[PDB]
RNA sequence: UGAAAUACCACCCUGGCGCGGCUGGGGGCCUAACCCUCGGAUGGGGGGACAGCGCUUGGCGGGCAGUUUGACUGGGGCGGUCGCCUCCUAAAAGGUAACGGAGGCGCCCAAAGGUCCCCUCAGGCGGGACGGAAAUCCGCCGGAGAGCGCAAGGGUAGAAGGGGGCCUGACUGCGAGGCCUGCAAGCCGAGCAGGGGCGAAAGCCGGGCCUAGUGAACCGGUGGUCCCGUGUGGAAGGGCCAU
RNA sequence: ACCCGGUGAAAUUGAACUGGCCGUGAAGAUGCGGCCUACCCGUGGCAGGACGAAAAGACCCCGUGGAGCUUUACUGCAGCC
RNA sequence: GUGGAGCCUGGGAGUGAGGGCGCGAGCGAUAACGUCCGCGUCCGAGCGCGGGAACAACCGAGACCGCCAGCUAAGGCCCCC
RNA sequence: GCUGGGGCUAGGAGUGAAAAGCUAACCGAGCCCGGAGAUAGCUGGUUCUCCCCGAAAUGACUUUAGGGUCAGCCUCAGGCG
RNA sequence: GUAGGGAAACCGAGUCCGAACAGGGCGCAGCGGCCGCAAAGUCCGCGGCCGUGGACCCGAAACCGGGC
RNA sequence: UGGUUCGUGGAGCCAUGGGGGAAUCUGGGCGGACCACCGCCUAAGGCUAAGUACUCCGGGUGACCGAUAGCGCACCAGUAC
RNA sequence: GGGGGGAACCUGGGGAACUGAAACAUCUCAGUACCCAGAGGAGAGGAAAGAGAAAUCGACUCCCUGAGUAGCGGCGAGCGA
């Protein structure tokens, strides 16, 4: 039947207007007490999965 | 699958309201449509036209954005960009906001 | 950070928000922390107090 | 003479009982529910509102049930090991294995951080009360063999070492460009704005001479924000920022 | 058991025109090299070899395989309080 | 330097047990057809061909097909040859 | 004590002067049909022809180590040159 | 498919972070003479491969149900 | 406790084993905790064609099989055994 | 009047496990397999104490779509209006 859609990517992932894949960065959900801000910052932005990450996950998403 | 490590996938953080039970909140919504998908109309261009058109989906609100050029039209729109306000006024254009 | 080096937030003394995160030893510096920092939602720079993570 | 004047009145604090209310406990008896019994049964005897049984609470519970009980490995077990840092092996770019040779980390610092100003070591020989191999003082020599919180290595006095003054940049919002790299991470970063510290200024400052001092996501806590709010206003609950 | 008359199986079997030594070869060769030896075909016997047959090693290890069993492993359930 | 070179985007894989040799080291015993890395090679997949008595990886050499034609390579040229 | 006939107790159950014995010729859980084409990261097997190219047995991570994901290496199409 | 960005309210060829007219992330864009071809995109066919099913075929030891 | 997409979740709704236990429209249930406001509906009695499913049975038709195929059975087959 | 039978189909009462989650317990498989009761040519359902946002619709059943959406989920595998 048809594709279910992944829905552990569909929350943690967009797929823009070209078909790139962005995500969170990772890394700054505790422990920050020593970070400095320059880390925080950095991590509180989107980045772009590496492209044979981003094929697979884009796999899950068939009806985005 | 990645061969029993945490996958590329689980190891990203989750964001954005998810939502919850009894789920998606009944709100109005709005399609743009540009002034450049305008100029094959003549007269008085509203949602109904748009829609028969193949440029305004059914169940949705109308909003006129402003990418291309305004034609002295008679445009009946639940809402307006101010690009797309100044360029239709500035052209002849009545917009005719409404509900 | 230890049971003696603990975590800690300045709280802005003005409009009463946390703004920084950094640890001290509670046993050299047993004193609350006071730092001007600049407080972002003051958008200038105030005295910031040491409270509990 | 009082900290507190005394009569009466009053609202009350610590208690004490008398009545009334709702409550909850124990004890004694009863018989009629329920249970057992009686050749006799709308009855007699016994137990008795307990026991049994229903719903619910927590507990003991291999009697039984489903399962878990890691990997590397000169076979497996036993032993050892598992992430991170430094040196070697490593064949003068980078990288590079073995249960190869050696060590260390899982912290710490409110100054051991920023800046400005000033200072220069270890050791040796000679001189000097207590005073010594070594305390503090004087002279001469002494480029770094000292020191830099802790392993090692690199680095370093034309300071990163020692002292002092003022300070909190151990910033907020961003970030050109790179290093490294399967991913994800990790690392360095000029410059722009905000509001600052030091300096006459040039300028420096987004912690610490540097490389270990660490943990993705899920789940939840707390402080903000006021973004969503299931007919509507609220609220419940989420989101976002911080931790 | 053997010989003659009668009846007449079997496991096994890549095909075979299937010797010895010393070597070589995946390390124990009828089958490769070199040499030696050997006319064709059976019958009764013996078991050294064909790593002879039989049984996808029971030992051993491996599989995030199974099952029996145990307990102060985990988590439940009957039962009992 | 025009090569079954290279770069970019995308479709399809397979492989993730290697092994021998030479040189460089470690481990081992200046042992192993030992073990573990580095550079290279060959076998793997060239168990096709010549040489090495025989013989994956040593020497010679990369087999499109045919020829009762010629030159060479390693290695050979007394006889088996 | 042995034995005939007539009976009763069975699958996590019976029965057992106890061997995990026996319960219809293999019982640490009978047999039959069904769930069912269970699952098998394991072993085996996989069928016409010709032509071109042509690997890998490494790195990282992995309850991973004879299995995977990505990278490396092969191939094809389009592009660049 | 014709619009994207944002957790979202929402704005929109932009948008989000931000105090910013800062910087950045993610977005935005025909050849030849108005005729003609071509092109977004989409529909159908064909082919490769992937997901879900036993999913290349054969094979357990076992687990469970109802009976014998 | 079950049902629902809803696995305790902010957990309503429908159903109900246990306890407590109403009112008759100015009564009552619902709109996803709850409250207000605004609306929707009238529980605790019953029945009700059609459109839907299936194929023992009959017929029609196949880019369905053609005796190892097609049903297990073309045949005296759920038979022999 | 009932009883018993009927290939599948249907409703109700009960209700697994392998398997999947590359282990496993919540979860999955699945209210499936199967047992039982009952019904009929169908059976169930059915005339709002409905839906849910439209000042709207108007019994129930069945197909398409809405939609792999909303949501649910060791927020895993997956489940799914
Ligand atoms: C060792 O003695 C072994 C025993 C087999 S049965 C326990 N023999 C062969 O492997
Ligand atoms: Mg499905
Ligand atoms: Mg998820
Ligand atoms: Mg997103
Ligand atoms: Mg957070
Ligand atoms: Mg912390
Ligand atoms: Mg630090
Ligand atoms: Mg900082
Ligand atoms: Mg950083
Ligand atoms: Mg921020
Ligand atoms: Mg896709
Ligand atoms: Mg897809
Ligand atoms: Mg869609
Ligand atoms: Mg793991
Ligand atoms: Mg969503
Ligand atoms: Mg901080
Ligand atoms: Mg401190
Ligand atoms: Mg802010
Ligand atoms: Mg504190
Ligand atoms: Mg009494
Ligand atoms: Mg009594
Ligand atoms: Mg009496
Ligand atoms: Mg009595
Ligand atoms: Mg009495
Ligand atoms: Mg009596
Ligand atoms: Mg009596
Ligand atoms: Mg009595
Ligand atoms: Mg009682
Ligand atoms: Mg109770
Ligand atoms: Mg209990
Ligand atoms: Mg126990
Ligand atoms: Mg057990
Ligand atoms: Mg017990
Ligand atoms: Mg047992
Ligand atoms: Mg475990
Ligand atoms: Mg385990
Ligand atoms: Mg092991
Ligand atoms: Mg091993
Ligand atoms: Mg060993
Ligand atoms: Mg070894
Ligand atoms: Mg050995
Ligand atoms: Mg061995
Ligand atoms: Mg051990
Ligand atoms: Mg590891
Ligand atoms: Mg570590
Ligand atoms: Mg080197
Ligand atoms: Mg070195
Ligand atoms: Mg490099
Ligand atoms: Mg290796
Ligand atoms: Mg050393
Ligand atoms: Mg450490
Ligand atoms: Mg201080
Ligand atoms: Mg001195
Ligand atoms: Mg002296
Ligand atoms: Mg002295
Ligand atoms: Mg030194
Ligand atoms: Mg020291
Ligand atoms: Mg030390
Ligand atoms: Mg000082
Ligand atoms: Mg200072
Ligand atoms: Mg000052
Ligand atoms: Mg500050
Ligand atoms: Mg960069
Ligand atoms: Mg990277
Ligand atoms: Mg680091
Ligand atoms: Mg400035
Ligand atoms: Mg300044
Ligand atoms: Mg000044
Ligand atoms: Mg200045
Ligand atoms: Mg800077
Ligand atoms: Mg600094
Ligand atoms: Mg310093
Ligand atoms: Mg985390
Ligand atoms: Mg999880
Ligand atoms: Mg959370
Ligand atoms: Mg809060
Ligand atoms: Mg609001
Ligand atoms: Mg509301
Ligand atoms: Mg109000
Ligand atoms: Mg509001
Ligand atoms: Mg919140
Ligand atoms: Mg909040
Ligand atoms: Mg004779
Ligand atoms: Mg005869
Ligand atoms: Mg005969
Ligand atoms: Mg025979
Ligand atoms: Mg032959
Ligand atoms: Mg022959
Ligand atoms: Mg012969
Ligand atoms: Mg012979
Ligand atoms: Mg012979
Ligand atoms: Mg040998
Ligand atoms: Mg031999
Ligand atoms: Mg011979
Ligand atoms: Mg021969
Ligand atoms: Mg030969
Ligand atoms: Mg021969
Ligand atoms: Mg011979
Ligand atoms: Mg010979
Ligand atoms: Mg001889
Ligand atoms: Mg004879
Ligand atoms: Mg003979
Ligand atoms: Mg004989
Ligand atoms: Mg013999
Ligand atoms: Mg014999
Ligand atoms: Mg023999
Ligand atoms: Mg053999
Ligand atoms: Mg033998
Ligand atoms: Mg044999
Ligand atoms: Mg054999
Ligand atoms: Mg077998
Ligand atoms: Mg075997
Ligand atoms: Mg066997
Ligand atoms: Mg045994
Ligand atoms: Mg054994
Ligand atoms: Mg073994
Ligand atoms: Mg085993
Ligand atoms: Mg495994
Ligand atoms: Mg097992
Ligand atoms: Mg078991
Ligand atoms: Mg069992
Ligand atoms: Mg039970
Ligand atoms: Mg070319
Ligand atoms: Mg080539
Ligand atoms: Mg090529
Ligand atoms: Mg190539
Ligand atoms: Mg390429
Ligand atoms: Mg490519
Ligand atoms: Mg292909
Ligand atoms: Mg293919
Ligand atoms: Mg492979
Ligand atoms: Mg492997
Ligand atoms: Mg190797
Ligand atoms: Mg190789
Ligand atoms: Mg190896
Ligand atoms: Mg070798
Ligand atoms: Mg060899
Ligand atoms: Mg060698
Ligand atoms: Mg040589
Ligand atoms: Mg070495
Ligand atoms: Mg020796
Ligand atoms: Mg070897
Ligand atoms: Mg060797
Ligand atoms: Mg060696
Ligand atoms: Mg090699
Ligand atoms: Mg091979
Ligand atoms: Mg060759
Ligand atoms: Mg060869
Ligand atoms: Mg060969
Ligand atoms: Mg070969
Ligand atoms: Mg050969
Ligand atoms: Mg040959
Ligand atoms: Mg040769
Ligand atoms: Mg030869
Ligand atoms: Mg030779
Ligand atoms: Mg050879
Ligand atoms: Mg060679
Ligand atoms: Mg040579
Ligand atoms: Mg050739
Ligand atoms: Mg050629
Ligand atoms: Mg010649
Ligand atoms: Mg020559
Ligand atoms: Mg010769
Ligand atoms: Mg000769
Ligand atoms: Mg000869
Ligand atoms: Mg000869
Ligand atoms: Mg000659
Ligand atoms: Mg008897
Ligand atoms: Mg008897
Ligand atoms: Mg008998
Ligand atoms: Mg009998
Ligand atoms: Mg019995
Ligand atoms: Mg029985
Ligand atoms: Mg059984
Ligand atoms: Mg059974
Ligand atoms: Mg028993
Ligand atoms: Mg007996
Ligand atoms: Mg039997
Ligand atoms: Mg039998
Ligand atoms: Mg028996
Ligand atoms: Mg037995
Ligand atoms: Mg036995
Ligand atoms: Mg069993
Ligand atoms: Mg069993
Ligand atoms: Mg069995
Ligand atoms: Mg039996
Ligand atoms: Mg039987
Ligand atoms: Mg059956
Ligand atoms: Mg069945
Ligand atoms: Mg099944
Ligand atoms: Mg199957
Ligand atoms: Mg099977
Ligand atoms: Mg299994
Ligand atoms: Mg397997
Ligand atoms: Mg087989
Ligand atoms: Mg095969
Ligand atoms: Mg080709
Ligand atoms: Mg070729
Ligand atoms: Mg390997
Ligand atoms: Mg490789
Ligand atoms: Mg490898
Ligand atoms: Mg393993
Ligand atoms: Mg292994
Ligand atoms: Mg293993
Ligand atoms: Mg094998
Ligand atoms: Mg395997
Ligand atoms: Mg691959
Ligand atoms: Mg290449
Ligand atoms: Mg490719
Ligand atoms: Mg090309
Ligand atoms: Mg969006
Ligand atoms: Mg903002
Ligand atoms: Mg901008
Ligand atoms: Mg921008
Ligand atoms: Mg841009
Ligand atoms: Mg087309
Ligand atoms: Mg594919
Ligand atoms: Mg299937
Ligand atoms: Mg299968
Ligand atoms: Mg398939
Ligand atoms: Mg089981
Ligand atoms: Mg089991
Ligand atoms: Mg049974
Ligand atoms: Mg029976
Ligand atoms: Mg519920
Ligand atoms: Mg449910
Ligand atoms: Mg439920
Ligand atoms: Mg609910
Ligand atoms: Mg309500
Ligand atoms: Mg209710
Ligand atoms: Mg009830
Ligand atoms: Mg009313
Ligand atoms: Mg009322
Ligand atoms: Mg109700
Ligand atoms: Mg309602
Ligand atoms: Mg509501
Ligand atoms: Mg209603
Ligand atoms: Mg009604
Ligand atoms: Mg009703
Ligand atoms: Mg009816
Ligand atoms: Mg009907
Ligand atoms: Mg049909
Ligand atoms: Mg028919
Ligand atoms: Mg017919
Ligand atoms: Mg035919
Ligand atoms: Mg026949
Ligand atoms: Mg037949
Ligand atoms: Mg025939
Ligand atoms: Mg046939
Ligand atoms: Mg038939
Ligand atoms: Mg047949
Ligand atoms: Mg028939
Ligand atoms: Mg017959
Ligand atoms: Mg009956
Ligand atoms: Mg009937
Ligand atoms: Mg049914
Ligand atoms: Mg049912
Ligand atoms: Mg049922
Ligand atoms: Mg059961
Ligand atoms: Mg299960
Ligand atoms: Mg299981
Ligand atoms: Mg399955
Ligand atoms: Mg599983
Ligand atoms: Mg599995
Ligand atoms: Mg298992
Ligand atoms: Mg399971
Ligand atoms: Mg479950
Ligand atoms: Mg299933
Ligand atoms: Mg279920
Ligand atoms: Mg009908
Ligand atoms: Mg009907
Ligand atoms: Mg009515
Ligand atoms: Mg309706
Ligand atoms: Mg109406
Ligand atoms: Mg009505
Ligand atoms: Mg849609
Ligand atoms: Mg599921
Ligand atoms: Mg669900
Ligand atoms: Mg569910
Ligand atoms: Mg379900
Ligand atoms: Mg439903
Ligand atoms: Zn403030």
């Amino acid at each position: 039947p048809k594709m279910k859609t992944h829905k552990g990517a569909k929350k943690r992932v967009k797929i823009t207007a070209s078909g790139k894949v962005v995500a969170m960065k990772t890394g700054k959900r505790h422990l920050n007490w020593q970070k400095s801000g320059k880390e925080i910052r950095q991590k509180g932005r989107k980045f772009v999965l590496a492209k044979p990450e981003a094929e697979r996950i884009k796999l899950l998403l068939p009806y985005e | 699958f990645e061969g029993g490590r945490s996958t590329t996938l689980m190891r990203l953080p989750k964001r954005g309201m998810q939502g919850q039970v009894p789920g998606e909140i009944k709100r109005p919504r709005y399609q743009g449509v540009n002034l450049k998908d305008l100029a094959r109309f003549e007269g008085e261009v509203t949602p109904e036209l748009l829609v028969r058109a193949g440029l305004l989906k059914k169940g949705y609100r109308l909003k006129i954005l402003g990418e291309g050029e305004a034609k002295p039209l008679k445009v009946v729109a639940h809402a307006f960009s101010k690009s797309a306000l100044e360029k239709l006024k500035a052209a002849g254009g009545e917009p005719v906001l409404l509900e | 950070a230890s049971e003696v080096r603990i975590k800690l937030l300045l709280e802005c003394t003005e409009c009463k928000r946390r703004n920084y995160a950094t640890e001290k030893n509670k046993r050299n510096t047993p004193n609350k922390l006071e730092l001007r920092k600049y407080c972002p939602w003051c958008r200038k720079h105030t005295v910031h107090r040491e409270v509990k993570i």
